[PDB]
């Protein structure tokens, strides 16, 4: 589940764009899912796929 | 007479997707809880085992 | 079940089939 | 929708395209009393709201 | 581990029961003739000769004695220390423990009186 | 048609509960002790007319209850099970009226008891129908009236998942563990006492060489129970609980109360369908009861739309059975869902009173539309939660890797279920 910034630091430009995609996609749903109840086991996620997102734009930058 | 079936088909492919679909977590403990709560009605069926049949050979014998 | 006899009355209940089972085949055999 | 306040209509149609894969008819901001810019977007008469509705988690 | 006991316990009713009557194994309990009038009744463990036993005799007398040590196991484990609910659950356990303490050590002293005609 | 026969028949009924009210684990001792009494109640009976079948519904009837030809379980719970039911449905249904008074509620109870007294008199008289017919009457009506009051003292009393749901559960959990470990075999033309337990196949080990028709024989046992039919059935349990999890989540905000989320959930199962699998099993005991009655005035020509047809080979000698079958399976779970939810709560109005009734509002909009925010969920999650479990036991006949079946499925259903019951007051 952890994204870690090891990793991604040798990891290909385009690799990293599709990683921060699929989180910003991931995020969405967590989002749509705050507003219709969920659960706290979704709403947890929230905070954690923000901070990977971070991560990956991060090492990008 | 032939689209309350199509209606029908298209309402459960609705709900389908709105259910929550467990995942590794919950699925572990019912899972394993609830087998363990199954055999906690289970053995009885192992108890009847050791006493009905050998007391029916009393009733029977005698 | 504010008393308990509805369970002893269970119990009576299959000691006559308990016993009354056997008591006919008394005198069988 | 909720919306980021700085969009445009253009912004939004374009969005809500990109990431439903559907198509608008028009998109009429509004902003909220509260501070979030809600969006009424009507999609062309090809899609049903109700079948993305169901798509997107929300009904 | 604590697995091996389970281990030991498990093989103890195992090789008191009928392991030395696998290979001489005696089929379980049928022997009257007519008695005086009812045929091929069941009749019980054997009594008149003392080594032998059958299926049925084995079993019963390794059921009797596992119970008594694990239920001498149960007094160590759980009603000697204090942890949880002080006068619901604790007084069931030393309940039926000594029921299965008294009432089986009075039936295995039962079958082998029966069986054995030992004067008590 | 009720004013009448009601305040007439009240002869011996049930003490209510009583004011010891809140307890955790005394609770668990009035279950324990009906257990210890269907440990007892299926036993032997006392006459010995000893006919050659041992009852004619007994795969399916014996799928509901196990004592077929046996003892004081009586064939079945059926008396109580079918006497409930259609009395909820004439409740329910206005045929009859409904009372809501507590002389009207009480006497509701009496004439459950009524009917379902009457109908143990009618299996009674005809599954005897030579001279020595004296006293089983009387036998079946004493343990039927057991059974009566150990399920009422299981609803106003313990009760938490009935009397009668648990009982059916651990007799399935029985009727899986006579195949769990099988002492007994007659003996066929080879091998003895060997019959489909697991220490059946590892004393199959012990004797016989060749390992391979060691492994053949456990493996594609055909006549007495088989262990690839067991991990079918452990496969069946796992699918099971997976569907058990399939939910819809509706959070709340509670009334006068900042952000407080105890979400509200629609499972699909939907009481487990406790109604809607003896909805599909009870008529079909019904009937085969009463052939008994076509053999005067059978189990042939009636069968081709009566049953499963019971064969591995999915092209078995008739097709209009099998999928005559299937549909009535599937059509029968969905059309008793969808007549289901408007008797035993849960419908729109019944979710809508009790959440305005515990100060539960949905934030989306005001409280009764409440009812259409999710009138469109409850029934589909009655008839696809009545359809995807009929199907559901279609894939515990159409592989053979359940115990008992369909029943054992839904039996250990009421089980999972019971066990949210239970840790709700943890």
């Amino acid at each position: 589940a952890k994204i870690k910034a090891r990793d991604l630091r040798g990891k290909k430009k385009e690799e990293l764009l599709k990683q921060l995609d699929d989180l910003k996609v991931e995020l969405s749903q967590l989002r749509v899912a705050k507003v219709t109840g969920g659960a706290a086991s979704k709403l947890s996620k929230i905070r954690v796929v923000r901070k990977s997102i971070a991560r990956v734009l991060t090492v990008i930058n | 007479f032939v689209e309350p079936s199509r209606q029908f088909v298209k309402d459960s492919i609705r709900l389908v997707k709105r259910c929550t679909k467990p995942d590794r977590k919950e699925f572990q403990k019912i899972a394993m809880a609830t087998a363990i709560g199954f055999a906690i009605m289970g053995f009885i069926g192992f108890f009847v085992k050791l006493i009905h049949i050998p007391i029916n050979n009393i009733i029977v014998g005698g | 079940v504010g008393p308990v006899p509805v369970l002893v009355m269970s119990l009576l209940f299959i000691a006559s089939v308990f016993m009354l089972h056997i008591w006919g085949k008394y005198t069988r055999s | 929708f909720i919306v980021d306040v700085k969009a445009n209509k253009h912004q939004i149609k374009q969005a809500v395209k990109k990431l439903y894969d559907i198509d608008v008819a028009k998109v009429n901001t509004l902003i909220r009393p509260d501070g979030e810019k809600k969006a009424y977007v009507r999609l062309a008469p090809d899609y049903d709201a109700l079948d993305v509705a169901n798509k997107i988690g929300i009904i | 581990a604590m697995t091996v006991y389970a281990l030991v316990v498990v093989s103890y009713f195992l090789i008191t029961g009928g392991i030395i009557y696998d290979v001489i194994v005696e089929p379980p309990s049928v022997g009257s003739m007519t008695d005086e009038h009812g045929h091929q009744r069941p009749v019980a463990f054997l009594a008149y000769r003392v080594n032998g036993q059958y299926i049925m005799e084995g079993l019963a007398s390794s059921f009797l004695f596992t119970m008594g040590g694990l239920g001498f196991i149960i007094l160590d484990r759980s009603n000697a220390p204090n942890i949880p609910k002080l006068n619901r659950f604790l007084l069931l356990f030393i309940g039926f423990v000594c029921v299965l303490l008294s009432f089986f050590m009075a039936r295995v002293f039962m079958r082998m009186k029966l069986p054995g005609y030992l004067m008590g | 048609f009720l004013e009448v026969i009601k305040p007439f028949c009240v002869i011996l009924p049930e003490i209510q509960k009583p004011e010891r009210k809140i307890q955790f684990k005394e609770k668990v001792l009035w279950t324990a002790i009906t257990l210890f009494i269907f440990l007892v109640c299926c036993q032997i009976p006392l006459f010995g007319i000893m006919s050659s079948d041992s009852a004619d519904p007994f795969y399916w009837m014996r799928v509901i209850l196990a004592s077929n030809r046996g003892t004081l379980m009586e064939l079945g719970i059926s008396p109580i099970v079918t006497s409930g039911l259609i009395m909820q449905l004439l409740a329910g249904a206005k045929i009859i009226e409904v009372g809501d008074t507590p002389k009207d509620r009480a006497l509701f109870n009496g004439a459950q008891k009524l009917f379902g007294m009457i109908i143990t008199i009618g299996q009674s008289i005809v599954y005897v129908m030579s001279g020595i017919c004296l006293l089983i009457t009387i036998q079946l009506f004493v343990a039927g009236l057991i059974v009566l009051l150990l399920d009422e003292l299981l609803q106003k009393g313990y009760g938490l998942g009935s009397g009668i749901s648990l009982f059916i559960a651990t007799n399935i959990c029985e009727t899986i563990v006579w195949k769990a470990f099988s002492p007994t075999t007659v003996n066929t033309g080879r091998g003895m006492e060997f019959e489909g337990a697991i220490i059946a196949l590892f004393h199959l080990l012990a004797t016989r060489t060749d390992k391979v028709r060691a492994l053949r024989e456990a493996f594609y046992r055909q006549n007495l129970p088989n262990l690839m039919n067991l991990i079918a059935t452990i496969f069946v349990f796992a699918v099971v609980i997976y569907f058990q999890g399939f939910r819809v989540d509706l959070p709340i905000k509670s009334a006068r109360y900042r952000g407080q989320y105890n979400t509200y959930p629609i499972k699909l199962f939907y009481t487990s369908n406790i109604p809607i699998i003896l909805q599909s099993a009870l008529v079909s005991n019904l009937y085969v009861i009463s052939q008994m009655l076509s053999a005067r005035f059978p189990v042939g020509g009636l069968c081709h739309y009566l049953s499963p047809p019971e064969s591995f080979g999915s092209v078995l000698e008739d097709p209009v059975h099998a999928v005559v079958y299937i549909v009535f399976m599937l059509g029968s779970c969905a059309f008793f869902s969808k007549t289901w939810i408007e008797v035993s709560g849960s419908s729109a109005k019944d979710v809508a009173k009790q959440l305005k009734e515990q100060q539960m509002v949905m934030r989306g909009h005001r409280e009764t539309s409440m009812v259409h925010e999710l009138n469109r969920y409850i029934p589909t999650a009655a008839a696809f939660g009545g359809l995807c479990i009929g199907a559901l036991s279609v894939l515990a006949d159409f592989l053979g890797a359940i115990g008992s079946g369909t029943g054992i499925l839904l039996a250990v259903t009421i089980i999972y279920q019971y066990f949210e019951i239970f840790v709700k007051e943890q």
